Parts: C-alpha cells; structure tokens; sequence
DNA sequence: ACCGAATGACATGCATGCATACAGGATGTATATACCTGACACGTGCCTGGAGACTAGGGAGTAACCCCCTTGGCGGTTAAAACGCGGGGGACAGC
DNA sequence: CCGTCCCCCGCGTTTTAACCGCCAAGGGGATTACCCCCCAGTCCCCAGGCACGTGCCAGATATATACATCCCGTACGCACGCACATCATTCGAT
C-alpha cells in the first residue's frame, strides 16, 4: 500500500546528485585517524599538518573515483551492470598497479 | 603490385604471430583492421617527436639517438640503441 | 578564458574549482595536457553510461 | 439435385489477456525568496630584487673540408603471403 | 542451461615479393678553424611586489514555493481464445 520506487531509481538520482556536488565523501574525521594508524609504522609521533591530511583526502578520493570509474566499463564490458570483485583485480591489472 | 597506401604491408599473418607471442587464442576476423589503426596512432607519436629534434639540431638524418629519446619522452624507454 | 565562460554560463560571475575542471576537461586539447592530475576539491565530469539507464 | 433434418462450417459474440495511455498521487527538484559575512578586492607602505650601464671572454656561428653510409639499383631463391574450404565449437541467444 | 550455427581455423596451392648480395654516388654527418657578439658579472638605483588592514560588498549562505518527475493503478482498447449461433452442407426422401 505504501509508495514504493522501483529498484535502481533512487541510484540513479544519486549519480546525478553526486557527480553534480564537490564536497568530500568520506567521513572527515575517521579518515585522519586512518592516516595516523597506518603512517604510525613508517616514524614515530609524527605530527601532520591538518593542511595535509585533508591534502591526502582530495588525493586518495580522486583515485578511488577514477578506479570504481574504470571498473564500471568492466562490468559492463561483461554484459552485467554491477560491479564485483573480480573486476577489479582486472581494472587494477591494466594500469599495472597489481601485477 | 605494390603501389598501395603500405599500410597494408603491416600483413594479416603478421598480426596474428604477435598475437600469439601475446598470448592470445583465437584472434577475430576483424582485429586485423583495427589494429592497422593503433599502429597508426601509434607511430604518428613517435615520429612526430623524433623529426623535431632532428628538424632542431639542423640534421637532415633521423638517428638512432633521436628515436631513443623521443621513446623516452612517452614513458617507455627503449633500452639498447644507446644512452 | 574558457573557465570564465563556463560559471558564466551556470550564473556565477567568481571562478571556483568546480568552474575550472569543466574548461580542462572539457576542452579536449588541454585534456590532454592534464591528464594526470587532479585538480583538488574538483569534482567530475557529469556522464552515466548508456547502458546504465533505465530500461525505458 | 433440392427438400428435409442433422451437422460440420462460417461468422460472430463473448470473455479475457494483454497492452497502454493517463491521471493521481507522491516525491523530489528547481525557482525566487530572504538574511548573513567570511572574504574578496584595493589601499599603503616598504624593500630587494629587477633594471642600466660597464667590462670581459668564452661559446656559438660562421666557412671549408672530408668521407661514410644512405639511398639507389638489380638480379636470384624460397620463404612467407594470398587464397580456398571444411567443418566445428565458440558466440550467441533465450529460459 | 539449451542449443543454435556460423565463422575462424587448419590445411593445402601458387604468387610473390622480401631477401641477399653486390654495385654506385654523393649527400651530408662530422669535424676544424675563427671570431665576434653575447652572456656572466658588478655597481647602482628604485618601483614593483608583497605584507597588512580594510571594509564593504556583492558575492555567497540559508529559507519557502511552484513545478516537474516517477510510479501504480486504472481503465480502456483490443486482439485474442473460447464459444456460440447461424451459415452452410450432408444424408435421406423425394
């Protein structure tokens, strides 16, 4: 009894919504406390610049974004519409950032 | 009968042993007219960097060095032929 | 110059990031000059596949 | 071969499946509206690095020679290419 | 999963054109020799640029509303099958 939209359509809304913006995507603040978890074994009490840490976020995410990009021809170049892991282990192996 | 645009000297058995080196298959009746394409953009590159400097440096001979080099400029250094 | 024309043409008369991917991507000779890097706070291009559509 | 009565055939009604245009309904989006202000664009020093003039001497552009190695040509074999085809299994489509 | 069919492929002719080997010439790479004009370098001088504040501005940021869009149900068409009566045909006597 209650509206309901199809499946898929509201995706679609979004790939519209979010292709449009510029913000970030990832939370802010679990995404420091990433970097200071991973960077902890390269040095000890290192300090970031608050500058650059958001310096990685527009870094990493610009990266993130032209891979789930490249594997959506993938899939699609696979009949199928969603993306799996397999095809990305294809994606990165072109580019040579795997193998 | 050779006057022809040699572009088809690049022959369709030839195509099909890179392939092979490649690792492939089962090579489809149409690739060999793509990949008469590639090779031409491909080539379009790399010579047009090596006349120029040979255009600059007032020699009339493309040289070994002067493909070297502009192989260099494309991210696939070419070891070998000099350097 | 390009960039300028673009914000223009979405109403806004100052140049912000968002305005000045649309004049590098866009504009396929400069694409090609930078095409490895990635302008920060950019966004990206507006494009869903064909196939991706709905299936009216 | 037609009347006579029964019956398969011819034509249709009936009912339904299906398609579908749409309107309703809701949702969402775009608009034009207010308010607000970090944050732009000069302004104003204020200074050091760009500009003027000066010499000085390599470093590049000249001419002038050479030679080598590229391009040209030119007969021979023979290897690889161009061509046919026979058929199967790899794509393709559908459920 | 079923199953389809065609379209590449081996494999076999036969045309050829790379392949070499050699011959020939000089264009032209490469090198020497000269020299000048040309950039480095110093000194001096100065306005062009950066730092600092400043406000104002419009630029942004939020509102509310009109409008557009999607989706389901709907009914409506419609061609359908089913089903019928009737048009038509057949078996018997005429």
């Amino acid at each position: 009894k209650p509206h309901r939209y199809r499946p898929g359509t509201v995706a679609l809304r979004e790939i519209r919504r979010y292709q449009k913006s510029t913000e970030l995507l990832i939370r802010k603040l679990p995404f420091q406390r990433l970097v200071r978890e991973i960077a902890q074994d390269f040095k000890t009490d290192l300090r970031f610049q608050s500058s650059a840490v958001m310096a990685l976020q527009e870094a990493s995410e610009a990266y993130l974004v032209a891979l789930f990009e490249d594997t959506n021809l993938c899939a699609i170049h696979a009949k199928r519409v969603t993306i799996m892991p397999k095809d990305i282990q294809l994606a990165r192996r072109i580019r040579g950032e795997r193998a | 009968k050779v006057l022809r645009d040699n572009i088809q000297g690049i022959t369709k058995p030839a195509i099909r042993r890179l392939a092979r080196r490649g690792g492939v298959k089962r090579i489809s009746g149409l690739i060999y007219e793509e990949t008469r394409g590639v090779l031409k953009v491909f080539l379009e590159n790399v010579i047009r960097d090596a006349v120029t400097y040979t255009e600059h440096a007032k020699r009339k001979t493309v040289t070994a060095m002067d493909v070297v080099y502009a192989l260099k400029r494309q991210g696939r250094t070419l070891y070998g032929f000099g350097g | 110059e390009l960039a300028g024309n673009a914000a223009r043409d979405n109403k806004k008369t100052r140049i912000i990031p968002r305005h000045l991917q649309l004049a590098v991507r866009n504009d396929e000779e400069l694409n090609k000059l930078l095409g490895r890097v990635t302008i920060a706070q950019g966004g990206v291009l507006p494009n869903i596949q064909s196939v991706l559509l709905p299936k009216c």
